[PDB]
């Protein structure tokens, strides 16, 4: 009977479409999460270069900053030491001069 | 700057100091006294004689009447005796000094 | 009505079920075309916010240390040059003391000698 | 601070372990001046070893006019005095490196600024 082959037809014809839509509608998906992927991936590449482009515009300044700041509070420090040895050992030489005026003093009054 | 020979007034000045720690001094002019360029500050050992004994020293701030200098804490004395601000003029003449304090 | 009517009628709703489902795949594609471009524009809307916040981010971490680094290179400075004076007055005052003092220990030194 | 009261016998000093080699005899009379200073490997620097300015004829090492501490990173090595840190006298005056025990290890033939 064709009328019953036709018949037959028709429905795994219908069947098939169904699955033909739902394997298309998978693939878009999978396109669509291939072309997300790829544009993250090539924007967040050019963005480091951009980065790293602005990283340089002032790292000429920074660094010269950088070293004087160094040496001078390197000096500092040098200052510091040299400051607080000079200031405690006068304090100590006023004392050792004060004392010994006064010896000399009793000895020439002895 | 000193030799071998209260138009100044010290405020806010503490009796103790912390050890170590920058130390800020303060204080106004009177009587229409004006500064000038070699005026000192110094800090001195309570009963001193001359102004060459200064332990530390720094020339004044040129102009809020209030003026102020900064005491780093290595211009510090680091024992227990009593010591004194003393704004000296250019001319060797204490023009003022403030009550006695110690760190500690 | 008869057999051979409906294999006639059978042919049709084959060509039929096949262009419908045709359309549907048209329907799909426009569908999807779509969906594509609201998904390429909500991830420009991120890419947006991501690098120029980062990139502000950076301006700002610079701006920063410059900042600081040149107040500090300011009172560290202003700091010297009241350290210079106070190193040559006690340096000077201190090598007329040692003088002194070795002046005195010699009166002392001939006092008790008589 | 650095230096002692004590008195230095001349058998507890040694001035030719540390080699200064920059002593001019005028040194430049303004500006700063750099001590360049040479070890010999006759001991092992430290830290807290010091280089002074001493008048010739000092007793002690109490009396230096000002000092630097050494600076450490081995021959070669290099201070830099600022001029404030310098005398402003005629007297003669000399280098001295000396060790965290207060050791002499080294002492420049005498100059003027």
């Amino acid at each position: 009977s064709l009328v019953a082959e036709l018949q037959e037809k028709l429905q795994e014809e219908k069947a098939k479409f169904l699955e033909q839509l739902e394997e298309q509608e998978k693939r878009k998906n999978e396109e669509m999460q291939n072309v997300r992927t790829s544009l993250i991936a090539e924007q967040q590449t050019n963005f480091n270069t951009v980065l790293t482009r602005e990283k340089m515009r002032k790292e000429n300044i920074i660094n010269d900053l950088s070293d004087k700041l160094k040496s001078t509070m390197q000096q500092q420090e040098r200052d510091k030491d040299l400051i607080e040895s000079l200031s405690e050992d006068r304090a100590r030489l006023l004392e050792e001069k004060k004392k010994l005026e006064e010896e000399v003093s009793k000895l020439r009054s002895s | 700057p000193g030799s071998t020979s209260s138009q100044v007034i010290f405020n806010s000045v503490e009796k103790f100091y912390i050890p170590g720690g920058d130390v800020t001094c303060h204080y106004t002019f009177t009587q229409h006294f004006i500064p000038r360029r070699k005026d000192w500050i110094g800090i001195f050992r309570v009963g001193w004689k001359t102004t060459r004994e200064y332990y530390t020293f720094m020339w004044v701030t040129l102009p809020a009447k209030q003026q102020e200098v900064q005491f780093k804490a290595y211009y510090l004395p680091k024992d227990d005796e009593y010591y004194q601000f003393c704004y000296v003029d250019e001319d060797g003449v204490v023009r003022g000094a403030s009550i006695p304090f110690q760190f500690r």
